[PDB]
């Protein structure tokens, strides 16, 4: 038996934290802090103040915008019928301009909405991107952040705007819905001929499942030598204990070699980052480079070759 | 072909709860293993009917 | 001839770029991974009276320096750490066998009872006060409303036995939770620190079980230069020593089973 | 060889088997009787994927047998089999290497349990590696259990297997419609967001802009409060990332446990219970 | 090891009874398994 | 000398209770293997329909 | 190898120990690899129908 | 080079242990990789049938 | 390397003749290989 | 020129005992890759039947 | 490598007629092995 | 920069030699080659 | 050379040391990269059967 340091079993509060104080021109800090004795059971339990300045205005003003236009959308297909939108939403979606339009600003009622709220949503996402380079400024800090979610701003924008402007069509682009942008995946794959011969999906693979090996292998270690303070990072990072010790050794008496408190977090770090940068250029080269990738396999050998115990007559051949 | 036999000493070197439930564990296990086994191969009792097949008791 | 079918991609040479930009990151980083712990220990460095240093492939990096806030210091990594002794002797004279820890294996500071020498300061508040003091230093913090108040719990160890009874509640000033229990020690009513991760509660009972050490080892827990705050060369005093009773606080964590 | 602070935390026993008879380190690994077990576990399962290589589908010289790395694979029995034991040249092999690679990470797992037992801390780390282990048992244990034969297993091979995964996943039209597809991959999504956004925090901190000290607890839970207001807290995040990747290795498993054994029809049509509500 | 040379004459003594013991056991389902049926 | 009569000293090297249970797990692990063995090929005892086929003791 | 009559001397330099272990499980496996691959071939024991055939002892 | 050495100055170099553990383990894979390298050429020695085939040798 | 100059010599000769045994079951098994089944 | 004035001394920058090892892996690693390489093509040695084909043409 | 100027003497001394030893045996491996079935 | 300057003088001559006896080694393997099996 | 003449100036703002390995960073990449531009269009060299065709040196 032991306590695991999955749910606090006993907390305490004291007064909110407004945080660290902001320098002139960093503007106040809005909404005034609660507690959350369940967020609590799990972590911080206290919720807020929020920053927002001219940035996070103006990205939570374009950001909602299109949630509206992408939103208004899915209950115009259904005819304004909101209990039809209630039943069909998973399937609903915005879909892009249509490729007799090319890169051209559509109609309203053909494409039109897409391209406003794709506008929208990327403007609201590259403000985000300013305001955590702005609140992490304000802290001193270094933008290690930033540089991730410019990593992932840079899968989307290869994803909805740079590839599909390379290929000259906005139809090329992923559409607004759940069930819509799954198939608009599948599609892709299909259309490219089987993405799983891709090199950089494969890595781009390789990497998702590192950021869940890496992630749970510390996650599980910190708790592990939670016992030790583990969790407090930052001075076994400064000040090396028995727990960055423990945590170390119990790696290195495992599988050979290891890290330290302060370099796990950059292999994770690293790690994450690489996925969505694999990804995109993943993305990158179909259509653009490669319009097959299973036969790109087998022209440069990789494709495996079994006995052909089943085979079909091509009509087309006759 | 030796002589001391006394082979109760073996509790004195083996904590006997814990062989206990070893054994009992195999036991269930290696009993679940060959009933894998044999209900997979020929000697199969369950994919038969005694004295007639029973879903070709009707065909219908 | 427009035909000519280059064997040669963009795909191709993409998947080269990445491997090389590949293996300079993992090179890095395996070098980062060398800022403590190093150089190696074998009896390659003794035995040559140290002329081989083990560092092994890639190499350490420049050292790098950590400006620690409020006066508090200077640290660098990589840095040269004075030996210690090892409290305790090989098991085999024969290399890469475990040792045996010298005396009572509670008290032996080595093995799962091991630690450093972290400062002898305390880690701080952004403004600068004792992080971890207990809620009689720390007048603001609360029980949660709907918590049991640890405060007044009975503590008892691993064989069932009473060994004292919470006497306060220590918490962190930066990050709001608790971090020590504290316990008036039945044996001699001294105050020890018990580590939260060490204690489990029975919030029906009041209780606050503690399968790391027997009830009786309360008396030997590290002490405090001080009531009212803590050194991180405290804090990890406390904990190895509770840790220590995972493999030794009874006559049987040593193992085996079989 | 050892870390510079190592020597001191080396203790003898803390087995759970062997006890003194494999208590022992070899370099920097810990052997210990499961570290046997499991080398020779490895070593008898590598050595036969070596020699499935070496044989190929149709022997040494036809043209389907290989060496090379991405298409070297060692397929299961065909269907006919069901859970007997196939003849070694006919996917029995595969069995075998598949046994090896069950007990190996078994092993594993144990021996590192013993290391916890050893070095004193929590063993959060072999239970979270029990998930994968269970996820690669679903995958060649009780999914072609459950499915009477072992053949639906996938084959070891790079991308063969990736082929495997492909008509599989194929059989139900569009797989994206899993549910249980869709939480694990939910959680993998996630658990790679948390996890670039922790890595990015430590760094953040303990290397800020020149001119600035280590930074702060306050600092941490202030700038994630300020762009998002809340942040979950140092210990929290460590423990959040351990329940999404968990997690994710969960609704894998599960996600692949009911496509065949609880479900034969395509996926998207599992979704028509929420279109025939008596609502709509 | 904790033994000395004369504790290790005597659990080497049953031991090797027992070892011995087991082979034989071995060798008898070697032959009413080779009596049914011979496998060379 | 010869040898054959300092080999007890093995123990001296080798803790005699582990060795042992070492040895039996072998037992266990080798013996399941074997049987398997034999079981994937030609040998096989039981998907051969002794004395009487019991796959076409479940139709007629 | 170290034969030049001075080849005890190796273990000044390799434990024995852990020599011992290395060579036991090499060794085992080792057996088992050479086995399994010789099961694998023409030269194949057990599938060959020794002496006479089984699966024309049971079925048809 | 008629030329069995110059200076044997290498061990004050080189840890005669490691050197050896290395050859030794190197070696062992070597061969085994070899092994395998060859039975899967013509070259191969095993499915050969030597010296008269044995698959059939006996009915079947 | 837990041994002396002098039980390095009593570790080897017993090491070199065992060695030899498991390799005398070997080479005679080996032997008895080749009689009931020529492979080369 | 192209002389070399000075290449001792090399040793007082760079840690021979590094060096050494430094080269012999870096050749048995080369020397792997280009075996394999040459194994990739054409110029292979192994799968030539030479003498004579010893599958279906090797006495059997 | 805290060994002395004689056993750097020694330790080549038995390990160059070692690794002849091995030589002798893998030369005598390959040429039986040409013998009975020529490569090139 | 831990050897003195007499050896390596005296390692950088042990070790030319060394290098070209491999050297040598492999032209002639080469040559070998280049007799059985010429490529350009 | 500046061209004239305070431009010296710019090391007591930039570090010489990062400013020299930065620019050996970027033409070291940039290299590589217009290689590949030309490797992909009309000033290729290798691909080209330029000046005589070298895989219809024999067939292949
Ligand atoms: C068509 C191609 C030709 C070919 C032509 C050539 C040519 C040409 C050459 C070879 C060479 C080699 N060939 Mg050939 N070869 C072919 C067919 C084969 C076949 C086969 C299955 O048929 C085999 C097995 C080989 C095998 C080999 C090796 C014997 C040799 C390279 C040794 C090496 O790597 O140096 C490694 C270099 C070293 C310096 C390492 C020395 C060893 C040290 C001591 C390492 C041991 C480990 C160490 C002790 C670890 C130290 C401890 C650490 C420091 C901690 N060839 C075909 C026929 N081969 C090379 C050769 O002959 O040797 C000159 C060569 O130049
Ligand atoms: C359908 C069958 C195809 C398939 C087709 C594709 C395609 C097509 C793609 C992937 C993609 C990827 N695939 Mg796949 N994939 C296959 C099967 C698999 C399998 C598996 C076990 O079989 C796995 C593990 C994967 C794994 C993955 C991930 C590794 C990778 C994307 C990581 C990611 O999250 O990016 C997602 C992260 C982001 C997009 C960044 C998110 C940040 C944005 C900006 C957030 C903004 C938030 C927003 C503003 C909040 C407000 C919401 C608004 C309402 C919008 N695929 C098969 C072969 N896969 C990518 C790829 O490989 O391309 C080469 C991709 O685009
Ligand atoms: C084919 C087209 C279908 C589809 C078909 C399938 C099928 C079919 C499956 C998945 C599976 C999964 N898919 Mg999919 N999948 C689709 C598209 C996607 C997309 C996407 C963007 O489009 C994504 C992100 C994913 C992602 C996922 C995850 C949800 C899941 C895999 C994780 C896992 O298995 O954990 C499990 C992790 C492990 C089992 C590893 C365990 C480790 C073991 C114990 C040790 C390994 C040791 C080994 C020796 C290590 C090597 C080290 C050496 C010693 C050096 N798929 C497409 C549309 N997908 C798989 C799944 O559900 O998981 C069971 C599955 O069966
Ligand atoms: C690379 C492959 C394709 C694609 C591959 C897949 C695959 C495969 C899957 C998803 C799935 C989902 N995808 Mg996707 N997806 C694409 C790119 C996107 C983009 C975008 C603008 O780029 C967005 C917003 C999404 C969004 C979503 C998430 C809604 C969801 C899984 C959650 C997650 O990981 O959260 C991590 C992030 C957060 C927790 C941050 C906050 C979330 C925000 C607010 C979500 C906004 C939209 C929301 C759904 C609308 C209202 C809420 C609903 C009640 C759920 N995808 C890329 C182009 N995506 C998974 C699914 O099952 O659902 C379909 C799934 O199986
Ligand atoms: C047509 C091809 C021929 C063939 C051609 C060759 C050729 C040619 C050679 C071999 C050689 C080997 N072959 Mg063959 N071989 C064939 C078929 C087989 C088959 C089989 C199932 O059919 C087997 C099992 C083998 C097996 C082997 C190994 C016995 C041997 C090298 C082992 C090695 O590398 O160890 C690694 C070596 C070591 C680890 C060192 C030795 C061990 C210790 C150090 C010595 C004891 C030292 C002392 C006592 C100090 C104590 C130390 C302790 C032992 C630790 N061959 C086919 C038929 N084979 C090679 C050989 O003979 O080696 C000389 C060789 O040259
Ligand atoms: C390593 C790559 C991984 C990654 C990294 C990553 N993601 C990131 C970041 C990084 C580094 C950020 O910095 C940023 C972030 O903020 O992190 C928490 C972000 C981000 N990750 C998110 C999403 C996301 N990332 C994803 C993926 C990934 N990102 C990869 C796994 C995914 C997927 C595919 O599953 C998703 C869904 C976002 C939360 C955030 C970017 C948020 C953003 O750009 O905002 C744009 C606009 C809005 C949110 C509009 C505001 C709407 C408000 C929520 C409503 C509030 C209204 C209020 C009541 C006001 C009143 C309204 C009035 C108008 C009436
Ligand atoms: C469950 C949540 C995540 C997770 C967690 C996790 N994995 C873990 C751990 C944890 C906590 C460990 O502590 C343990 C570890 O050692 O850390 C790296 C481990 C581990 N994660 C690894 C693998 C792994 N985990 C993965 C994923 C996951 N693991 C999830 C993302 C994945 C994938 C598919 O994404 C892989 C490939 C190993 C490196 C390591 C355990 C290593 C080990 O067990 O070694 C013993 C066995 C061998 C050395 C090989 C045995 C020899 C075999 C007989 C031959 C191989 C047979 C194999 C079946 C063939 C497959 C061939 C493929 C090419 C298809
Ligand atoms: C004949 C016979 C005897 C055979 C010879 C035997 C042979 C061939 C000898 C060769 C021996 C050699 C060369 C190697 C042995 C090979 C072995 C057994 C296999 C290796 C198996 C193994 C698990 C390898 C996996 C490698 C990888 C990349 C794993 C993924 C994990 C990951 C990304 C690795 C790097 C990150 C790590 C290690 C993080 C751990 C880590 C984490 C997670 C923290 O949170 C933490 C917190 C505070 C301080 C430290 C740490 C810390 O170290
Ligand atoms: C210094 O450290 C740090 C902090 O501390 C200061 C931070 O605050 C921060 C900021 C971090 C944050 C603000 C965290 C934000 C969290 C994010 C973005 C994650 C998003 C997650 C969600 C929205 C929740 C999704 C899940 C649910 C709603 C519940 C789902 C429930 C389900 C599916 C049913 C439950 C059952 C199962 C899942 C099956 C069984 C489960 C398992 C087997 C898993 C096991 C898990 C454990 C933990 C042992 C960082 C980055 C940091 O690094
Ligand atoms: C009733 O509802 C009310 C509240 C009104 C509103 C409800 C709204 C709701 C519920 C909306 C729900 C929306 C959902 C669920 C949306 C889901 C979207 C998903 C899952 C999308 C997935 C992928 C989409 C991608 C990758 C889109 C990429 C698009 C891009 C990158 C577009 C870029 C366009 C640009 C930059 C435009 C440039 C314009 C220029 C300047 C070039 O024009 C000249
Ligand atoms: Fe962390
Ligand atoms: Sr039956
Ligand atoms: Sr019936
Ligand atoms: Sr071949
Ligand atoms: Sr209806
Ligand atoms: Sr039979
Ligand atoms: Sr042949
Ligand atoms: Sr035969
Ligand atoms: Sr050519």
């Amino acid at each position: 038996p032991e306590y695991q340091n999955i749910f606090t079993a006993v907390q305490v509060r004291a007064p909110a934290y407004p945080g660290v104080p902001l320098p002139k021109g960093n503007l106040p800090r809005i909404g005034r802090p609660i507690f959350s004795y369940w967020l609590g059971k799990i972590g911080d339990a206290q919720i807020g103040p929020i920053y927002l300045g001219l940035t996070g205005t103006l990205s939570i003003f374009f950001g909602l915008v299109a949630i509206s236009i992408i939103g208004f959308n899915m209950l115009a297909s259904v005819h304004w019928d909101v209990f039809q939108f209630l039943k069909h939403f998973f399937w609903l979606g915005l879909e892009p301009p249509p490729p007799q339009y090319g890169l051209r600003i559509p109609p309203l009622s053909e494409g039109g909405w897409w391209l406003m709220a794709g506008l929208f949503l990327t403007l609201s996402i590259l403000l985000w991107w300013v305001r955590t380079y702005k609140r992490a400024e304000a802290l001193g800090m270094s933008q290690h952040l930033s540089w991730a979610f410019a990593a992932a701003i840079f899968f989307y924008l290869v994803l909805g705007f740079i590839r599909p402007v390379m290929m000259g069509s906005w139809a090329k682009a992923v559409p607004f819905g759940i069930f819509p942008h799954l198939d608009w995946t599948a599609a892709f794959s299909i259309r490219y001929g089987n993405l799983y011969y891709n090199p950089f999906h494969m890595l781009s693979i390789a990497f998702l499942y590192g950021s869940a090996l890496l992630f749970a292998m510390h996650g599980a270690t910190i708790l592990s030598v939670s016992r030790f303070g583990g969790d407090r990072e930052i001075d076994q990072i400064t000040h090396r204990g028995t727990a960055a010790e423990r945590a170390a050794l119990f790696w290195r008496w495992t599988m050979g070699f290891n890290v330290t408190m302060e370099s796990i977090h950059r292999w994770a770090w690293w790690c994450a980052v690489l996925t969505v940068i694999t990804a995109g250029i993943g993305i990158l080269l179909s259509g653009t480079v490669v319009d097959n990738w299973y036969l790109w396999a087998v022209k440069h050998g990789m494709a495996p070759a079994y006995p052909e115990v089943v085979t079909a007559v091509n009509p087309y051949e006759t | 072909f030796t002589m001391n036999a006394n082979l109760y000493k073996i509790w004195l070197i083996l904590d006997p709860r814990r062989v206990l439930v070893s054994i009992v564990a195999f036991q269930i296990v290696l009993g679940l293993l060959i009933h894998m086994i044999v209900l997979s191969t020929d000697l199969n009792w369950l994919d038969d009917n005694i004295p007639v097949s029973y879903q070709a008791l009707g065909k219908k | 001839s427009a035909g000519i079918t280059h064997y040669i991609d963009a795909a191709q040479i993409t998947i080269w770029a990445f491997w090389l930009f590949f293996f300079g990151l993992i090179i890095y980083l395996r070098r980062e991974d060398k800022r403590e712990g190093y150089p190696l220990d074998s009896d390659r460095t003794e035995r040559s009276g140290g002329r081989v240093k083990v560092v092994g492939f890639p190499d350490l990096p420049d050292p790098k320096t950590f400006v620690l806030p409020h006066n508090g210091g200077t640290v660098v990594a990589p840095r040269v750490e004075a030996p210690v002794a090892v409290n305790a002797t090989p098991f085999s004279p024969a290399p890469g066998s475990p040792l045996v820890p010298n005396g009572d294996p509670m008290l032996s500071g080595f093995g799962p009872a091991a630690s450093p020498d972290r400062p002898k300061h305390c880690d701080l508040t952004f403004e600068g006060l004792p992080k971890i003091v207990p809620m009689r230093v720390a007048k603001e913090f609360s029980i949660a409303e709907g918590d049991p108040d640890p405060r007044g719990m009975t503590v008892v160890g691993l064989d069932g036995e009473v060994a004292g009874t919470v006497s306060d509640v220590w918490v962190d000033r930066s990050e709001p939770q608790i971090r020590y229990l504290e316990v008036e020690v039945a044996a001699n009513k001294k105050k020890v620190l018990l580590p939260i991760g060490f204690s489990r509660f029975d919030k029906k009972a009041r209780k606050v079980k503690v399968d790391a050490i027997k009830a009786a080892h309360f008396a030997n827990v590290p002490t405090l230069s001080n009531p009212d705050q803590v050194t991180l060369y405290e804090e990890d005093k406390v904990c190895a020593y509770y840790a220590g009773g995972k493999l030794y606080a009874t006559a049987e964590r040593a193992g085996p089973l079989l | 060889a050892m870390l510079s602070f190592e020597k001191k935390y080396r203790v003898r026993g803390g087995t759970l088997i062997g006890g003194d008879l494999f208590d022992f380190w070899v370099g920097p690994f810990y052997v210990g009787f499961f570290g046997v077990v499991g080398f020779c576990f490895t070593l008898l399962g590598v050595l036969l994927i070596v020699w499935g290589a070496t044989i190929g589908p149709t022997g040494p010289t036809s043209d389907l047998q290989t060496y090379n790395l991405w298409r070297i694979s060692i397929a299961p029995p065909d269907l006919s089999y069901g859970l007997r034991m196939a003849p070694l040249t006919e996917g029995g092999l595969w069995q075998i290497i598949t046994i090896c690679a069950a007990g190996a990470f078994i092993s594993w797992a144990l021996r590192e349990v013993e290391i916890c037992r050893k070095l004193g801390i929590g063993f959060h780390v072999p239970f979270a590696f029990s998930f994968a282990i269970g996820a690669y048992l679903v995958l060649v244990f009780v999914r072609p259990l459950l499915m009477g034969a072992w053949g639906h297993g996938f084959p070891y091979g790079i991308l063969s297997h990736l082929d495997w995964v492909s008509n599989v996943g194929y059989q139900f039209l569009h797989f994206h419609y899993n549910p249980a597809h869709m939480l694990a991959i939910s959680f993998f999504f996630t658990n790679c967001l948390a996890l670039s956004m922790h890595g990015s925090l430590i760094l953040s901190v303990t290397n800020p802009q020149k001119g600035e000290p280590v930074k702060t607890s306050e600092h941490e839970n202030t700038f994630f409060r300020d762009i998002v207001g809340y942040s979950i807290g140092a210990l929290a995040i460590h423990r959040l990332g351990l329940f999404l990747a968990l997690s994710a290795a969960f609704w894998s498993a599960v996600c692949i446990l009911i496509s065949g054994p609880f479900w034969t029809r395509g996926w998207p049509e599992w979704w028509n219970w929420w279109l025939e509500l008596p609502l709509w | 090891t904790g033994l000395t040379d004369d504790e290790a004459k005597e659990f080497h003594a049953i031991f090797m009874q027992s070892m011995y013991a087991w082979f034989g056991l071995v060798v008898i389902a070697h032959l009413l398994a080779w009596l049914y049926r011979p496998w060379l």
